[PDB]
Order: C-alpha cells, then structure tokens, then sequence
C-alpha cells in the first residue's frame, strides 16, 4: 500500500509533465496537493521531479486566472531586494524555464518585474516610468537569447553599443543611465542565463552518450530510473560465449532503451512498457535470466552479470511497468 | 541558386496559434529567452525569431527589423474568437517602417476552421498595398504545407 501511494504520486508528476493542469487536478484529488494557488506555488517551487520547462508552460499561460494567480504566488516567494535586475532575473529564471514563444516569455517577465518593483520601491521611483523595469528585464533576456543562441551568428550578435542604443528614450523619452546598461551587458556577457537542473537533465545526459540516430528521449515527462549492464540472449536453449552481446540498458519510467558500447553507445532498440510482461528464468546456460514479453510475444532475453544486478534491474522494471499501467488506466478514463 | 545566403525571418502570431510547432518541424537545450532556430532550405539559411509582446515592448525588436527579409505570421484557422486580435497582432507589426519591404508569408494553421478566403478577409491581407504576401494552408502537426510556403518564401528572396 505504501509503494502504491508513492506510485500514484509519481503518476501525478508524470501527468503534470505532459499537461500541467491535469497533474495539478490529479495530485489534488488524490490528496497530495492543496488546491489553493499558494499551495501549488510551493509545490512547483519545491518538489523534485517537475519539468521546469512545463512549469514555465503552466505559469506562462496568460488566459487562465488560476495559472496567473499561481505565478503571482510563485514570485511572492522570491526576494529580489537590493539585487541588480539581471541578477534578480537570473534567480527568477533559475527556478522556472523562461524559454519559448515571445508571449510566454512576456507573461513570466511581467510577473517577475512586478515582484522586483515591490522589492525595490526606492530604486524604481528613480525612473520617470516604472514600466522601464519591465521593458529592461525583457531586454535583458533578449540580450541573453541574442548573445548565446547558436543560431544567431557571431557577426550579427548585438554589440554593447547596439544594446545601449536599442534602449534609448525608454524612460519617458529619457535614457536609462548608460553606466548601468554597461554593467548589465557585461554580466550577461560573463555568465549566460541558465536554468536549474531537473530530471530531464539526466535523460539529456544519456542522449549525449548515445551517438548516431536515436529516438527523442528527453521528453519532459520521462525520468531515468536505472542504468544496467546485461547480455542479450538470442537463444536461451543454447550457450553463448562469456560476455557476449554485452548491452548498456537504460530503464526510464516509461521506456526501455537497449544500447551497446560504440564512453559512447550505439542505439539498438527501445521498448514501451505498456502490455510488457516480465519473467525470470534460470537454466544450465543462463543463471540470471530475464525474459521480456508483450501481451505472448518475446521482446528480448537478457542474462544479468550477477543476481544482484538482475534483482536491482528487475525490481525497477517491475515498478516502471506497474506505473505505466496506471497511466493507461487513467489515460483511458479521459471521458 | 549558386551562392549560399543567410537571411533573417521574424515569426509573429498569437499564443496557441502554433508558432512553436511550426518552428520545431523546420529546424541541444534551447538558449534561455525567445525561440530562434535555423532553417536551411535550398541553399538559404533562415534565422527565424519568435517575436511578440505588448506595445511598450515592441520597439525593443526594432534592432532586429533592420536586417529582416521575411515575416512569417501564424494564425489559428479555428480560433474565430481571436481572429480579430490576430489581425491587430499582424497589423501592429506591419506598421513598423523598418519592416516596409519584408515579404509576408501567412501560415493558416489547423485546417470548422476558417478557410483561406475567410482568413484573407478577416486578417485584412488585401489591404496591404505595397506588400508581397502569400497565405498557405497548413497543418502544423502533420507538416502539411510548411515547405510549400517555404518554397514561396525562398523564391521571393
């Protein structure tokens, strides 16, 4: 019962990482989350296993009043007192992945700039128009995109003076103090804006180790569960050489990826976990056998180096299958 | 098409029209900020920016209007409730003097959706006198039409 509840919890995380408002609804009904926008704001900021990209997608929605209130609650948890605007923006973006369409970026910078002004009323009052802080924060992340996007060639990147000239007359026809912009530009130039890691970061690292053609693995909802070394068995009724067909197997919460050493790995095959079945076997030629089926239908046969390796891997896989079958049950109750 | 050319295109459109999807099908961790991918078609390299914002934010894009050869406007052919604000979204961008000579490609995405004639009228495309523009029916999720409009776009540049 205790394992089944942590499973239902992870289901909630999965649902959020596919459609956040369905995961919020899920976690609330199951009794894991408070239904107030301030409780969701704490959950988003604190709980691990949430795609920071999908947190942004959720917070960036400018049509839903719940998402907007949650976003307002999220920034109220951050303190930008006596921080440079870029520095405060960096702290804000370290939590939420502020990347995507111009409209989503605008909504997030909007709530952020409002919070920064509350946190620095004096400095903000030093401007003809407090809309400057918002326009400047927007321009800051735009400089980050321009400066570090690989798709913006070097020669066409915005130089420091192009940056200062792009902000002329913003403050009710006046300029922002030039010495200030130079400081913003130099700091961004010395440190690219970068999100805090999440679980998608571990899948992205597995994607890098695999060279050549491969499926897109680092989807927001996918989480890396296990790395294991196994031997693929083409024939369990006949022996094979010692250490033959050695595989680098990657178990995700909803996908089994089989690779071999190409450290670098060549992608061989991936299996979904829906309808996947599992049975352990041990005969004369294979002492630590693992047979994967589909319902019935052999998918692949493995022989673990040791029984601890088979015990650890088989345990993770059995839970990932059960977790996936929960996703199916829910994903069909969608009236 | 002898010489490799690098050109800048601006993608404009309301949220939920399908700007991200279209850009995804025509290209590591994306740089923090606005979408900007490269699109190489027939020996032309298109740097494509996702552009937008409210009035007081728009003039920050003028730096990128100077070297802009094409505009791609994505509209949700199904969101009739938002087509009038889509028209305002497109027209406010076309009011910039720095974009006077850019060519316009309109992706009618998600084809009870409005047809091409309905969107041409509601978006006011025929009111653009000295503009070279073209409307292309497309399904962003099925890749249908994307490269036909990209054909027209490159032929014009």
């Amino acid at each position: 019962n205790d394992v089944v509840q942590r499973r239902h919890y992870r289901i909630g995380l999965n649902l959020f990482n596919k459609k956040p408002e369905k995961g919020i609804q899920y976690l609330i009904e199951r009794g894991f989350l408070s239904d107030t926008p301030v409780g969701v704001a704490h959950f988003i900021l604190e709980r691990k296993g949430l795609s920071r990209q999908m947190i942004g997608e959720f917070l960036g929605n400018r049509q839903k009043q719940f998402n907007r209130d949650v976003l307002d609650c999220v920034v109220d948890e951050m303190d930008f007192s006596s921080m440079d605007l870029d520095d405060a923006l960096r702290k804000f973006q370290s939590h939420i992945r502020v990347q995507g369409e111009a409209q989503k970026v605008e909504r997030l910078i909007e709530a952020f700039s409002q919070r920064y002004c509350v946190c620095n009323p004096a400095l903000v009052r030093q401007f003809r128009n407090p809309d400057t802080i918002f326009i400047l924060a927007f321009a800051i992340i735009l400089l980050n995109t321009d400066m570090y996007s690989p798709s913006v060639k070097a020669e066409r990147k915005m130089k420091l003076d192009d940056f200062i000239k792009n902000l002329r007359g913003v403050d009710n026809g006046e300029d922002i103090p030039r010495d200030l912009l130079v400081g913003i530009y130099q700091r961004i130039q010395g440190r690219e804006l970068r999100t805090n890691d999440d679980h998608v970061s571990q899948v992205q690292a597995v994607e890098r180790m695999i060279v050549g053609k491969k499926p897109v693995l680092s989807l927001p909802h996918r989480r890396l569960v296990c790395c294991c070394q196994l031997y693929e068995v083409p024939d369990p009724n006949r022996p094979q050489r010692l250490g033959l067909h050695q595989r680098e197997v990657f178990l995700f919460n909803d996908l089994l990826v089989v690779t071999k050493i190409f450290v670098t790995y060549s992608f061989r095959q991936s299996f979904p976990l829906v309808e996947m079945h599992m049975q352990l076997f041990q005969n004369s030629y294979y002492q630590f056998g693992i047979k994967l089926l589909s319902a019935r239908k052999v998918l692949i046969i493995f022989n673990a180096p040791s029984l601890q390796d088979r015990l650890r891997f088989t345990s993770d896989l059995r839970e990932s299958i059960a977790e996936v079958q929960e996703m199916e049950k829910y994903r069909v109750e969608s009236e | 098409n002898l010489y490799f050319q690098s050109m800048r295109i601006l993608m404009v459109g309301l949220d939920a029209a399908g700007k991200t999807t279209i850009l995804y099908k025509l290209k590591t961790i994306p740089t923090i900020g606005f979408n900007v991918e490269t699109v190489e078609y027939k020996n032309i390299s298109f740097t494509v920016w996702d552009v937008g914002g409210q009035d007081k934010i728009r003039p920050l894009w003028r730096h990128y209007f100077q070297n802009t050869q094409g505009l791609i406007f994505v509209v949700d052919s199904n969101d009739r409730e938002r087509v009038n604000e889509a028209r305002e979204e497109l027209m406010r961008m076309l009011a910039e003097d720095e974009l006077r000579d850019a060519v316009l490609l309109v992706f009618a995405n998600k084809q009870n959706a409005m047809n091409a004639a309905e969107i041409t009228d509601k978006l006011g495309l025929h009111s653009l006198r000295h503009r070279n523009w073209y409307i292309q029916a497309t399904c962003a999720t099925s890749g249908d039409g994307l490269y036909e409009g990209l054909d027209w776009l490159s032929n014009q540049l």
